[PDB]
Order: structure tokens, then sequence, then C-alpha cells
């Protein structure tokens, strides 16, 4: 079951991606 | 951005809003086509890994991968794929070049100018410059035109295409002979698209294929310096809307038909789409079962030709309604299909009867027997066969998701040419917002 | 050759996570594109250096 | 005590992946376990 | 009346030298990555192709650039003349001419032992060009020298050349270092300071388009081992199956599939 | 003013004096809908029996020749044309044309033109009184729904015998042999149908209902309340805001659109993005991509197959393949 | 498959294709945290 | 044979011209309309009481 | 049926004209709007 476990870690990351890039620039004000 | 307070575009109409930031407008088309080369990027890389060797690629459900094969990359003869290295570094040339391809649809969007007419003349335009506009078309005309002439070098000079009529077996093979005269060009463009007909669904030929593209790469190299040095005459500019929701609406018909056109391609062609990569048509599939039970019950002891169904025609063999021996059965109606692994056996008459008693090759009899199996169908959840079926097989042709998705990709693109073209006119017309009050057009009119 | 191999591609994967979010909050942060403008061509330049070490490490490696 | 709330739009996304999650679990166990035909 | 004109017409001349010379002169990088005002002051756009690159600070002044100006364009104009005279032999060998040395780096070679080249006056009969090595070396080196010296000294004998007709020694005075120009131009084509301004961007660019390209016909040479000519004929005849990484590859890769 | 042929010909073409539009999506659509109509009033009352499947045994679907209103169709054209242009001149005798089933594909191909045209004369006459162009659009899904079980369906399944017969009873023989062979009852696509329709209904209804219920007093109770409106009114005939309060009661208060103009393109599109989707899977089955097959989904612990109500529907399926076509198939498989 | 060299990011490519259809989803999220202004 | 034909179905002809009266019934028809078109193409324009120069023509 | 054929051809190219040359007539120009 290691590949599944890999699979969703690195599908982790990409759905958090997007996200973690809107949430920085909510924080930080940026201009989005 | 901007805002619905400044624009008078919803959220849901937000890229409205880019109408006249060209500059923006720029990035948002640059920064698609890096979604498009990361698909097909992202995509391949996914077909490769889950390709197994022992399975053909159309059991896979792999659409990207015979496209690769059609063009001659890790295919020996038959259809045998022998090494899938060539299309690893196709996936990983897309990934890697959708991420320049994205950086810059983000910086020209973002942090890039909003309009590109003060700073940069040569790539600023306004929608109504219909001559500005026409440079624009001629230039990217040429590229489509050089990337033609692409698939012709790489057909005739470098490595070649596959050719599924090859003599001695579909094989990779170089195309030494386009066709390029205009009797045949011009034949398959002003065909019928009914049955036996089929327009240019029924090129038959890689020298046909890559004759046309000749054509192709030529008329769009002269048409692109053609509509760089002249403007539109006064004839199109009082014929068309010069704006720039009119011009993606004429795109959006234009690529609906392409989208019908694909759709079609996939479904019946076997010379572009061979059936050792996509599976068989539907067309094939019918004609590879009267096929097989013709060559089985042969071996049982049967006269074929003599033999009669429960209708009175030819179980086996019949006459298509213009003369020609055909398979019998419900099959009739494909008579006019034509495959690799049939025409042996087809004289200039039909199907002949003693090369069908005499001379049936082993490898034509297992095409028939593969293709049968593998026919077109199959359900929603990926069960082949009929719908009437057990879940066993888990199965759909690549030939059935490429029609069906590129058919509903067709349609509702031609549901973009009525939206943006209808709008496209009353906006130029100045009511695309509604009737005013004070001057309704009607009020003006006879009753009827 | 294979560890290296491998190393130099995990590392390419790193840094392209880095750019993947670090380029858009930059481009959108207003002082960002005149100040870690800087940083950031560090990490394109970084990043084709990685993309073509990969890509001659894969001929010694395939 | 702590003053502060939770942004509308980060209830929607967080409350959206998570629908999203759940409807992928039921297409994962379509393929899986009882119903799988396996 | 005029010694320059269009090339497609009437009032076909437009020689915009903005975009080579000034505020406004293209940089080697674009507007959006590069602000003018980080380019090194010391480039003022007074100079042929300045694109205002200069990292590491190479020139800190305006002697330290007229000095690399002048290396600059002599390395370039001798890489124009080599690049050319490179690939140029080797061509004709690989299309059947009769050539002997064809590749650059083997030249040498063929006139050791006694060897003799055959010089190729390419639109007409071909020699077999009798200078024996030793020969080669010492009027090369004589005729090199002295040009070059004349060069350096800034002064040389009176001599005929077509432009000028018969000159003396005082033409030689008041001529620039880089630019001569009178005996150098006997067709003319500096008299038009417009044309002379946009000519001197496109001798570096050519220079500087060659001065690479030489740099890869050296590479090249020590990594695939054939002539430049070789290895622009086997790329074009098999792109994919023959550059860089398939050499470095160096075995049978086996079939992934 | 004009005195050219041309310019008064083009202003009369689009003139909106006259009493039906004609346009120049007109042009087209009057022509080919005249033939298609007549054709089809004469094949249904006097056409001979059509040999539909190929088989040499013709299907009678005249009322001259036995049926009645619900059995009468115009028999599609026949198996051994296939998707083969047969117009009338390619045939040697006009009864060699009607035995084939010529006069389907005569009317079918002059049909989708004529609602091709219907739908650029909506645009058309919308443009010329100076209206809002999408009614177009909502006629795109009807038009959608005809042209794929007229020549998409025929077209992927390989003739113009698959497509739907041109008659009550005819139509009722489509549906059938369709779930049959695709498990349509299964398909998303009719399930967004069935929503859009039944959904569709429901919104008529209280659409209807709603503004019934809130007209504005105007008349007595010996008058129809219709009177209560006069054609050209600049008031609104009924109280949009009572209707807002009624609903917002009956479920809860956002529930209602307190907009009229959400609400009615609301009504606009759930129909027509349901006949939207339904119109693609009569395509997306038309290549064979049927419905989805749970057949022997559940088994137990030893391998047991447990039915389903799926696998009840397959039995009615399978009483229905073996069936349609009786003699027409001589091998197994039915892969026509 | 991928060449053995590639085999340990397996995994990375098993969900790659999934990411354009999260940029649709990513423009929402977007549109959301400006209050869909 | 017992019957006579036509005989063009499925035999891709270039508009179906299967005999050269076909091209001159399309030929003629186009030539007569695009000449009625052509003779009245000025008076069409001038209703819109702008001249057909670069800048003509419905633009947003 | 070559007759009925060139007929058609006639009747069918005729319509078909008058769309083209109808829709090249100005029509944009044809709106109730200024
Ligand atoms: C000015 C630049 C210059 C460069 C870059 C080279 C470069 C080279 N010379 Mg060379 N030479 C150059 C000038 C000259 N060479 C020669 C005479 C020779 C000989 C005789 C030979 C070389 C050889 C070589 C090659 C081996 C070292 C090499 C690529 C040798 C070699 O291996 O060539 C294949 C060799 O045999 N050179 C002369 C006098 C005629 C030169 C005069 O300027
Ligand atoms: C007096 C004899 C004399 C001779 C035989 C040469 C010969 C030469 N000089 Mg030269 N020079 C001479 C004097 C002088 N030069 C220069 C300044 C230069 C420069 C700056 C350059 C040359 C270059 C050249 C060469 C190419 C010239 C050319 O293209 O000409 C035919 C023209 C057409 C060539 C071998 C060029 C060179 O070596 O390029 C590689 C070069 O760049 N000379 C000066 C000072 C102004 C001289 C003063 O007497
Ligand atoms: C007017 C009313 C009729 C509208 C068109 C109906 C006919 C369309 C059709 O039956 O077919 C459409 C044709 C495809 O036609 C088919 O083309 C095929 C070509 O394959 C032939 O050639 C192939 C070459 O490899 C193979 O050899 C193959 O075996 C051989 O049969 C066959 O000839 C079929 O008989 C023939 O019906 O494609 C096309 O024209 C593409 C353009 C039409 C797209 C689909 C229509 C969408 C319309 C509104 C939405
Ligand atoms: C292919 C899809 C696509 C693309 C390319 C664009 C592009 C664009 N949109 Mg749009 N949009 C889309 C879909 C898309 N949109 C959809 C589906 C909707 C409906 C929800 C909208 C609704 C919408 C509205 C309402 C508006 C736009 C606007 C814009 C423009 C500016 C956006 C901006 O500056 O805000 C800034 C955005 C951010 C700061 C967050 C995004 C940060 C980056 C880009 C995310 C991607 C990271 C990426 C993985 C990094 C890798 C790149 C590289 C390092 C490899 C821009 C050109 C605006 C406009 O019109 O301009 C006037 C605006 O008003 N769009
Ligand atoms: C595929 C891209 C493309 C696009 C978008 C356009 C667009 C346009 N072209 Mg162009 N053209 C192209 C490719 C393209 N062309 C190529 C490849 C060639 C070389 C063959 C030409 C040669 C060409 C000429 C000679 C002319 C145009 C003209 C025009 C303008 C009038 C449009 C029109 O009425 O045509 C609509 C199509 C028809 C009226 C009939 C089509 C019949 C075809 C030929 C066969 C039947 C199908 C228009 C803006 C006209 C113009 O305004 O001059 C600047 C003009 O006279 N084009
Ligand atoms: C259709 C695509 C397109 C178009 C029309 C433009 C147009 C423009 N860009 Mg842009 N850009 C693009 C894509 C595009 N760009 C991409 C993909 C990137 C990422 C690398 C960039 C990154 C970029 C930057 C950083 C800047 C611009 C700038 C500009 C403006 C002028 C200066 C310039 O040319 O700079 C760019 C010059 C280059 C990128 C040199 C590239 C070398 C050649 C042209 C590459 C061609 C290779 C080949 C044809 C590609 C094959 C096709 C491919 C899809 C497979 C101009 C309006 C400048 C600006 O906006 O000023 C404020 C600027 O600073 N661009
Ligand atoms: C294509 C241009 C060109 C041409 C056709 C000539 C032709 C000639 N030159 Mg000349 N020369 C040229 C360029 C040219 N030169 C340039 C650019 C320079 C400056 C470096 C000179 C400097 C020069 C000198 C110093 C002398 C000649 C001399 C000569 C004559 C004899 C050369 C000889 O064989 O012995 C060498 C000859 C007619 C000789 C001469 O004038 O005869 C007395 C001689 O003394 N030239
Ligand atoms: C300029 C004036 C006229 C230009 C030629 C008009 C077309 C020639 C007559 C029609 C004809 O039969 O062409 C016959 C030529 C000759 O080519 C033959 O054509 C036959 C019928 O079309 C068959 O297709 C044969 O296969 C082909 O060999 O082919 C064409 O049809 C090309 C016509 C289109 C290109 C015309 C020039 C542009
Ligand atoms: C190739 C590759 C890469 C890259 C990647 C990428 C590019 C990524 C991106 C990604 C992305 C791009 C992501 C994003 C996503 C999104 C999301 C996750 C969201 C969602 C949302 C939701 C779910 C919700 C919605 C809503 C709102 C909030 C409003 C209202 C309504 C609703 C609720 C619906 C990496 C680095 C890995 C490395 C390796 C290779
Ligand atoms: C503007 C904007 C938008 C959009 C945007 C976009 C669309 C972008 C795109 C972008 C992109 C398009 C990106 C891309 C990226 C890519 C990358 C970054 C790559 C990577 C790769 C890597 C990292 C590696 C890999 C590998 C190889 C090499 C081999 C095999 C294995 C592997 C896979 C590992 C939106 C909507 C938000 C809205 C707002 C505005
Ligand atoms: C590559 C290839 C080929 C082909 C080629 C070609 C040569 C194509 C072309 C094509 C062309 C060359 C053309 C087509 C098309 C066009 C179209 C389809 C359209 C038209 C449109 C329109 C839109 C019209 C319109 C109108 C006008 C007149 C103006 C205004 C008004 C109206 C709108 C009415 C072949 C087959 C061999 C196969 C193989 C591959
Ligand atoms: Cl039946
Ligand atoms: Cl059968």
């Amino acid at each position: 079951n290691l590949e599944i476990v890999l699979q969703l870690t690195a599908l982790l990351f990409i759905v958090a991606a997007g996200p973690l890039v809107i949430v920085l620039l909510s924080s930080r004000g940026g201009n989005l | 951005g901007r805002d619905q307070e400044s624009t008078g575009f919803a959220w849901w109409a937000g890229n409205a809003r880019l109408i006249n930031l060209s500059g923006k407008l720029l990035g948002a088309h640059v920064a698609h086509a890096g979604l498009i080369v990361f698909w097909a990027g992202a995509m391949n890389l996914f077909e490769v890994a889950h390709f197994v060797p022992e399975k053909p690629m159309y059991e896979q459900g792999l659409i990207l991968l015979p496209h690769l094969a059609t063009l001659g990359y890790g295919v020996g003869p038959g259809g045998e794929v022998i090494d899938t290295y060539p299309y690893f570094v196709s996936g990983v040339l897309h990934l890697i070049s959708s991420a320049v391809l994205g950086f810059g649809g983000v910086y020209h969007s973002l942090v890039g100018p909003e309009t590109l007419e003060e700073s940069f003349p040569f790539f600023g335009y306004v929608w109504k410059d219909k001559n500005k506009m026409t440079t624009i078309l001629g230039i990217h005309l040429i590229v489509l035109g050089l990337g033609a002439w692409l698939l012709v070098w790489k057909a005739m000079y470098f490595g070649g295409i596959y050719d599924t009529w090859a003599p001695g077996g579909g094989d990779v093979r170089i195309i030494t002979n386009p066709t390029v005269s205009p009797g045949v060009i011009f034949g398959y463009l002003f065909r019928s698209p009914f049955g036996g007909d089929g327009w240019i669904v029924s090129v038959d030929n890689m020298e046909d294929v890559i004759g046309g593209h000749i054509w192709i790469g030529t008329l769009c190299i002269f048409g692109g310096i053609w509509h760089i040095l002249t403007k539109p005459w006064a004839w199109a500019r009082r014929a068309f809307v010069w704006s720039g929701e009119a011009y993606l609406s004429y795109s959006l018909g234009a690529i609906s038909i392409m989208g019908f056109t694909a759709c079609c391609m996939a479904w019946f062609n076997t010379t572009a789409y061979p059936s050792e990569f996509y599976g068989p048509t539907g067309p094939e599939a019918s004609q590879s079962q009267t096929f097989t039970f013709l060559v089985r019950d042969q071996r049982l002891g049967a006269n074929v030709a003599s033999a009669q169904g429960p209708t009175g025609l030819g179980k086996y063999l019949m006459r298509s309604p213009t003369g020609e021996i055909i398979f019998g059965g419900e099959t009739m109606r494909f008579w006019d299909f034509r495959g690799p692994w049939l025409e042996p056996l087809r004289g200039p008459n039909g199907l002949d009867l003693n090369k069908l008693k005499n001379d049936i090759q082993p490898w034509q009899e297992r095409r028939a027997a593969e293709y049968m199996t593998h026919a077109p169908l199959g359900s929603l959840n990926s069960v082949g066969g009929v719908a009437t079926e057990i879940n066993a097989v888990n199965y759909v042709s690549p030939r059935s998701w490429l029609a069906t998705s590129h058919f509903c990709l067709g349609f509702f693109f031609f549901v973009g040419h009525l939206w943006h073209a209808g709008r496209a006119r009353a906006a130029a017309a100045g009511f695309e917002k509604g009737i005013d009050r004070d001057n309704e057009p009607v009020l003006s009119m006879r009753p009827l | 050759m294979l560890l290296i191999f491998q190393l130099a591609l995990f590392a390419f994967i790193v840094v392209s996570f880095l750019l993947v979010v670090g380029v858009p909050v930059v481009l959108a942060t207003p002082e960002g594109w005149a100040e870690n403008k800087g940083t950031v061509f560090s990490g394109i330049g970084i990043w084709f250096l990685l993309v073509f070490l990969v890509g001659i490490l894969n001929s010694f490696v395939v | 005590g702590t003053t502060g709330r939770i942004p509308l739009w980060l209830v929607g996304t967080v409350a959206g992946v998570a629908v999203i999650a759940l409807v992928g679990i039921f297409f994962y166990g379509s393929y899986v376990g009882l119903g799988s035909s396996l | 009346v005029s010694r320059s004109g269009g090339w497609l017409g009437s009032d076909s001349q437009n020689i915009n030298l903005d975009k080579w010379y000034g505020p406004d002169r293209v940089l080697y990088l674009p507007g959006g990555l590069l602000a003018r005002d980080e380019i090194n002051p010391v480039l003022n756009g007074t100079l042929p192709g300045d694109y205002g690159y200069d990292p590491l600070g190479l020139a800190k002044d305006a002697e330290t650039l007229a000095k690399y100006r002048a290396n600059e364009l002599l390395h370039a104009r001798w890489a124009m003349l080599a690049a050319a005279g490179a690939i140029i032999p080797e061509g004709l060998a690989a299309n059947g001419a009769d050539v002997k040395g064809a590749t650059w780096f083997e030249t040498g070679a063929a006139m050791l032992n006694g060897g003799t080249l055959n010089w190729f006056a390419v639109p007409f009969v071909n020699f077999n060009n009798p200078l024996p090595l030793f020969a080669v070396v010492a009027i090369n080196v004589a005729l090199m020298a002295a040009a070059e010296n004349y060069r350096r000294t800034e002064d040389g004998p009176a001599g005929y050349a077509p432009g000028v007709g018969k000159f003396d020694e005082s033409v030689y005075s008041n001529m620039d270092n880089l630019y001569p120009g009178g005996p150098f131009d006997p067709l003319g084509l500096a008299d038009d300071p417009e044309v002379l301004a946009e000519l001197k961007v496109k001798e570096i660019k050519n220079g500087r388009l060659a001065m690479v390209s030489f740099l890869g016909f050296a590479v090249q040479a020590a990594v695939t081992g054939e002539g430049p000519y070789a290895n622009w004929s086997k790329h074009v005849a098999d792109p994919f199956g023959y550059n860089l990484l398939t050499i470095l590859s160096s075995e049978d890769r086996a079939a992934v599939l | 003013e004009s005195t050219s042929l041309w310019a008064r010909f083009c202003e009369w073409v689009t003139s909106t004096e006259n009493r039906l539009y004609i346009g120049w999506f007109g042009v087209l659509m009057i022509p080919t809908l005249l033939t298609a109509t007549s054709v089809f009033i004469i094949a249904f009352i006097a056409a001979p029996p059509v040999d539909i499947d190929g088989i040499r045994e013709p299907v009678s679907g005249s009322l001259l020749y036995g049926n009645n209103i619900i059995t009468g169709a115009i028999i599609p054209t026949s198996n051994a044309i296939g998707l083969h242009f047969y117009p009338i001149w390619e045939a040697a005798s006009l009864d060699e044309w009607l035995y084939n089933g010529g006069p389907y594909q005569l009317i079918v191909c002059h049909f989708f033109l004529g609602v091709c045209s219907y739908m650029g004369r909506e645009w058309e006459l919308s443009f010329r009184l100076g209206m809002r162009p999408w009614i177009a659009v909502a006629y795109s899904a009807p038009v959608a729904a005809a042209t794929a079980v007229f020549i998409i369906y025929p077209l992927g399944q390989g003739s113009f015998s698959d497509g739907m017969p041109l008659g009550i009873s005819g139509t009722f023989n489509f549906m059938i042999v369709f779930q049959a062979e695709h498990n349509i009852l299964m398909h998303p696509f009719h399930m967004l149908g069935v929503a859009g329709v039944f959904g569709g209904s429901l919104f008529s209804a209280m659409h209807g209902s709603l503004v019934t219920s809130s007209l504005i007093r105007e008349t007595t109770e010996n008058e129809s309340a219709n009177e209560g409106y006069k054609f050209g009114q600049e008031e609104e005939t009924y109280n949009i805001v009572a209707a807002h309060g009624y609903f917002g009661r009956l479920i809860f208060q956002y529930a209602s659109f307190n907009n009229s103009r959400s609400l009615h393109f609301f009504l606009a599109a759930w129909p027509v993005v349901g006949i939207w989707f339904t119109a693609l899977g009569i395509s997306t089955m038309a290549f064979n991509l049927n419905g989805f097959n749970f057949n022997q989904s559940v088994v137990d612990s030893q391998g047991r197959v447990i039915n389903t109500w799926a696998d009840i529907i397959n039995r009615a399926n399978l009483g229905m393949e073996v069936m349609h076509e009786r003699n027409a198939h001589n091998f197994p498989l039915d892969l026509a | 498959k991928l060449p053995e060299a590639y085999a340990p990011f397996d995994p990375i490519v098993d969900v790659l294709p999934v990411i354009p259809v999260l940029f649709l989803l990513l423009a929402l999220v977007w549109q959301a945290s400006v209050s869909f202004r | 044979l017992v019957d006579d034909r036509l005989a063009g179905e499925g035999t891709g002809k270039i508009l179906g011209i299967n005999d050269p009266s076909l091209f001159w019934a399309i030929t003629i028809v186009f030539t007569i309309v695009w000449g009625v078109f052509y003779v009245s193409t000025r008076e069409i324009d001038a209703a819109s009481d702008r001249e057909n120069d670069d800048d003509f023509g419905l633009t947003l | 049926m070559l007759t009925l054929k060139i007929f058609v051809y006639t009747v069918v190219t005729f319509f078909v004209s008058l769309f083209i040359f109808g829709f090249l007539s100005n029509d944009p120009g044809r709106n109730p709007g200024q």
C-alpha cells in the first residue's frame, strides 16, 4: 500500500498548493 | 483585477472584463496554452506509466499514445509497440514546456502591461483595426502552415509515418510520392458526406494524407502572406461584425465543425487512426464478426456462398445494392468499410469467393477475431460489451471515447457560436442590454 | 549515477514546487516584483539548470 | 476572549473539499469491496 | 543624388538608429525584467550593439570599455572569417569536391609530411597549391606580423586600393583604430553617416554570432569528433536520433516497453 | 427609395412588416420545410410498404395501407442503403425509391436544414426588432434532440434505418430498442433529461400558479381575470412581492427568487440545459457509449451473484434484445 | 511503464493529470476570497 | 442489366456532378444571383449614409 | 431522373445563392438601433 500512500501524499500537496497561494496573499494583504 | 462596480460584468462573466485589456488578455491566452501543453505532457506520462506490453494500446484506455504511434514512434511492424521511450520524452518535453508557457501566462496576466497599444505598438491592437487584425490572422496562419509542413517533413525525411496499408504488413514507412494532384485533393474536399463518400473522412492513403497537408501547408503560408499584405475588402467590411467578441464567435463556429469532423474521423477512418492502436471501428467490428463465422463454419464444412439465411438473403455472402459481393447479415450496411486485413481478399468485383475459401491467411483470421471481441461497445463505467452483458470485461474503445467526447465538445462549441455571435451583433448594434423604454422599435411599426 | 540522477530529479521537483507557489505570491505582492524579483530569477535559473542537468544525466542512466 | 471570525470563503472551501472527498470515497468504494463485481 | 538607398522601392530606406543607439536602445533583457536604470552607467548607448549587458562589471570606465571594444571587434571579425572558412571547405568535400583536409581541425595535419592543400576558387577552377608547409608558415607569419604591426603602429606603406586609387602614408593618419575606412572601404559603403551607424550594429551582431558559433565548432569537435558540417548534416538527417544526448548515451539504449 | 431589383428584394426579405417574417434564413427554411411537409403528408397517407431492415420484408406505415393515426409512420430508409445518399434521382424508378424508404431521407435531410434555418430565423427577427439574441440558443436544445435522433444516431450506428420513424408507434419502437441496446434509462444524461422535463414541468406549474395567485384585482367575478390585463400595459398585472412572500413562507425565505429577471433565466436555463444533455446522451450512445451496466455487481462471499434491481432491468432488456429485428441477425453479437 | 530510473517518481505522475481541473476550482476559490467582487 | 439508373451513388464525385450539365445549372444560377447583387452593392451601402471606406461595418 | 437532378440543382443553388448574397448585402446594417 506504499504506492497509494505516496499517491495521496503527492495529491495532498497539489490540492493544497493552490489554496496555499490564496491564503498567503489574503493574509499578507496581496493583490488577489 | 476589476469588479462589477466598474465593469458591469459579474464574477461569472469575469473574463469578459479582458476584452479591451490586450496585455492581460494575452496572459490569459498564454496561460490556457500552458494548460493544454501541461495536460498533453501529464496525460502522456500517465499513459506511459500505466502501459503494460501484454495488451494492445486500445485495451488500456490510451488516447495519446496512439497519436504518437501513428507518427511512427516506438512501433514495429504489425502495430506492435517495441519501445515506449519516445512516448516518454514527448510527455516530458510538453510538461517542461508548459512551465515556461505557464510563467508567461502568469507574468503577462498579473504584472505585465494591461494594454500593449502604448508600449508595444507591434503587439498592440484594437479589435476595430481590420488591417491589424488581418496581420495577426496572417501571422498565426503562417505558423499553422509551418506546423503542417512538420507533418510532411516527418513523413518524408524524419523516419516516416506509420502506414497501415503498407505492403508486407503495417509498418512505419517513408512517404516518397505524396499525392498533390488537384483532382484528388478537390475530390476529397467537395465529396458528399454521406455513405460511400464520407467527405474527407474517407482518405485511405498516407500518400493522400500527407499530400493534403502539403496543400494545407502551402495554402496557409500563401494565405498568411496574403492576409498580411492586404486589408479586408469593401464586400467583407459590410458582411462581418468587426468586434472582439465577433471574432471569437467566428472561431467558435469554425472549431465546432472541426470538433464534429474529428468525431467522425475517429469513428470511421482507419488510415489516420490505425486499428492497431485505436482498435476496430464500428463498421470494422461488425465486418469482422461475419468474417470470423465464415471462417469457422467453413472448417465445419459448409458452402458459404450458397448458404441462405432465414430471410432468403445470403447468410455469409450477398450483393450490395450496387452489385459488389459483400458480407451478409446486418453488416450489409457496412459494406463500404475497407481495412488492411480485408482488402487482400477483395478483388475488383468485391470479396473474391475463391480467395475466401482458399487463401485466408492466419494473420487475417487473428485480426478479425481480435476486432470482433473489442468492438466499440461499452458502458459508462467501462463494462465491455452490449448493454445486456455481465460485469466481466473492463473495456471501452478509444474510438468511443474520442468520438463521444469530441461530439459533445463540438456541439457545445456550436452553442458558443450561437451565443457569442448573437451577442456580438446585438452589442455592436447597441441593444445587448435591453430595449430602450422611450425608443422601442416595435412601437414604431405598423400593426400586423 | 542512479542515486545522483534521482537526487537531481528530486531537487528539480522541490524547486518546481517552490516556484509553483513562490512565483504567484511575489507577483501578486506589489513590492514582490520590485524587490523579490532578484530571488525569483535565481529560482528560475536554478530550475533551468536542473532541467539540463537531469536531461544529460538521463543519457547515462537510461 | 479570542476575537476573530472564520472567513466565510474559507468555510466554503474546507466544506467544499470535504464534500468532494466524500464523493471521491463513494466512487472509490464503487470499484472495491461490495458492489464492485469483483 | 545619394550613394545609399532603400531595397524595396522608393522611400524604402528606413534606418532607425533609436533601437540600437540612445536611451531606448534594446537590451539583453526585456522591459519587464530589467529596468533601464539597472544598466551599468558606462554603457550609455553610444557604441554599436550596446545591449546594456555587462554582468561582473568588467567595464568600469570609458577607457576600459574602449580597450575591450578594440578586442571585441577584432575577435569578432576573425571569428566571422573563421566561422565561414571553417565550414565552407568541408561542405564542398561532403558534396563531392576534391578538398584535402576538409574539417577545419584537421587541415594542419594535411600539410605535414610534405603534403599540400588544394585551394578552391569555388565558382571556377580549383588549384593544386604548391606552397609547402615550411613556406606557408614563413609567408603567413611574415604577412600577418607585418599587417598587425601596421595596425598596431597605425601607420603603413604607400600603396594602391581601388576605392582611393593610389595613396601615400598620409592616408593612414586620421584613421580610426577600429574603423579605418579609406582603402579598407573600396566600395564606399561608409559614406552615409546613418547607414554607417546601422551597419556597425550588423557587424558586431554578425560578429558576436560567429564567435559563439566557432566556440560551438570547437566544443563540438572535442565531443563528436567530426567537422561542423557533418554534425549539421546528420542533425538535419535524423534530429532526434543524432544530437548531444544521443552521443552522450554512447550505448544501445535498451527498449523500455 | 431603393430602385435596384436586389435592393428592393433584400428590403422585402428582411421586412418586418410581413405577416410572417421571412429573412435570409427563411429563404432556406421555407423551401426546405415545405418540401418535407409535402412529402410527409403524401407519404403518411399513401406510401407503399418499406423494406426497413433490408431483409426484403416491407413494413406498412401508410393510412391507405391499413394503419391508423397511431400506428401510421414514415418508415426509415432500408438497411441495405445504410448511410448512402439516396435521392429520388439515384433510383431507377419512383417505385423503387418508395420501396427502399426514399421518402424518409428526403424528409429528414430537408427537415434538418429547416430546423437549423428556423433557429437562425429566430435570431434574425430578434436582430431586426432590436431585442436580445438568445431565444435561438434556447431553441438549440430541441434542435439538438431532433438532430440526434434523425442524423447523429443513424450516423454512429451506420444506417438511416436506425433513425426514429416519423410516427407515433414508430417512436415507441425507437425507444424500446434503444433501451435494449444502450440502457438509456441508466445513462446519466437521460437522467438529466428527465430532470429537465420534470423540473421544467414543475417550474412551469409553479411559476404559472404563483403569478395567477398574485393577480391584482382589476375585474369583477362575472368576468375572466384575463380581462384585467390590457395588451400594452405599462404597469405590472400581478404583485411579485406578494408571490415571493407566499413561496418564501412555503419553503423558506431564501429558496425563492425575489428577482423576476433571475427567475425567468432559471425558467429558461433549467429545461434547456437538461435537454442539451439528453440530446448529448443519445449522441454519445450513437457511438455505443452505453449507460451504466451494474449487472452482477453484487456478489456474496463465496462468489454467488446477488441480483439487484439493475439485474431485473437487464432481464427486461434481454427480452427486447432477442425480439427486435427477429430475422435480421445471422450472428450472435449485435455489433451493428 | 516509465524507465527504471524514474520508477520512484511514479506516484507523482499518477496524480499529475488531474491538476488542470484544479485550476477551474482555483479560480472559484480565488473569487470567493475577494467576495466575488 | 434490367433497368437504367444514374449509378452515381457512393462514387465520390465533386459536388455530385455526374454529368457536366449540373455544372452549368449551378454556375449559371450563381452568376445570375451574383450579377443582380453586384450591380446593387453601391445602392445598398448608400443607405448606411457612410462610405464603404476602411472604417465601414458594424464595429463595437 | 437527370432532368429531375438538374432541376433540383438549379433550385437548390438558387435559394443558397440568395442566402449567401443576402447576408453579403450589408446585413449587419439592417437593425433598428443607432
Ligand atoms: C484558463 C482559465 C483562466 C485564465 C487563464 C484566466 C485569466 C485571467 N482572469 Mg479569469 N476566470 C476564470 C478563468 C481564467 N481566468 C474562470 C473559470 C472564472 C469564473 C470563476 C474567472 C473569473 C474572473 C474574474 C471575475 C476576473 C478574472 C480576471 C482574470 C485576469 C486577471 C486575474 C488577476 O489578475 O487576478 C489575480 C489572481 C490571483 C492573484 C490568484 C492567482 C495566482 C496564480 C495565477 C495562480 C496560479 C499559480 C500557478 C500554479 C503558478 C505556476 C506558474 C509558473 C510559476 C509555473 C486574467 C488574465 C480578472 C480580470 O478580468 O481582469 C480585469 C477578473 O476580474 N477572471
Ligand atoms: C503568444 C505569446 C506571447 C506574446 C504575443 C508575447 C508578447 C510580449 N511579451 Mg511575452 N512571454 C511569453 C509569451 C508571449 N509574449 C511567454 C511564454 C513568456 C515566458 C517565457 C513570456 C515572458 C515575457 C517577459 C518576461 C516579458 C514579455 C514581454 C512581452 C512584450 C514585448 C517584449 C517581448 O517580446 O518580450 C519577450 C521576449 C522573449 C520571451 C524572447 C523569446 C525568444 C523567442 C521569441 C521565443 C520563440 C520560440 C518559439 C517560437 C516558441 C515555439 C512555440 C511554443 C508554444 C512551443 C510583448 C507584448 C516583456 C514585457 O511585457 O514588457 C513589459 C517582458 O518583460 N514576455
Ligand atoms: C507538474 C508537477 C508540479 C506542479 C504542480 C501544480 C502546478 C500544482 C497546482 C495545483 C492547483 C492549481 C491547486 C488548486 C486547487 C484548488 C482547490 C483545491 C480549491 C477548491 C475549492 C472548492 C472545493 C470550493 C469551491 C467553492 C467556494 C469556496 C465558493 C462557493 C462555492 C464552492 C463551495 C464550491 C509539482 C510542483 C507537484 C512537481 C512535480 C510536477
Ligand atoms: C492567470 C490566472 C489564472 C490561471 C493561471 C494558470 C492557468 C497558470 C498555469 C500554470 C502552469 C501551466 C504551470 C505549469 C507548471 C509545470 C511544471 C512546474 C513542470 C514540472 C515538472 C517536473 C517538476 C518534473 C517532472 C518529471 C520528469 C522530468 C520526468 C518524469 C518524472 C517527473 C514527472 C517527476 C487563474 C485561473 C488562477 C485566475 C486568476 C489569473
Ligand atoms: C490536409 C488534408 C486534406 C484536406 C486539405 C484541404 C485543402 C482542406 C481545405 C479546406 C478549405 C480550403 C476550405 C474549407 C472550408 C471553408 C469553410 C467551411 C467556410 C466558409 C464560411 C463562411 C462563414 C461563409 C460565410 C458567409 C460569407 C459569404 C461572408 C458573410 C456572410 C456569410 C456568413 C453567409 C485531405 C482532405 C486531402 C485529407 C488529408 C489531410
Ligand atoms: Cl423490432
Ligand atoms: Cl448479423
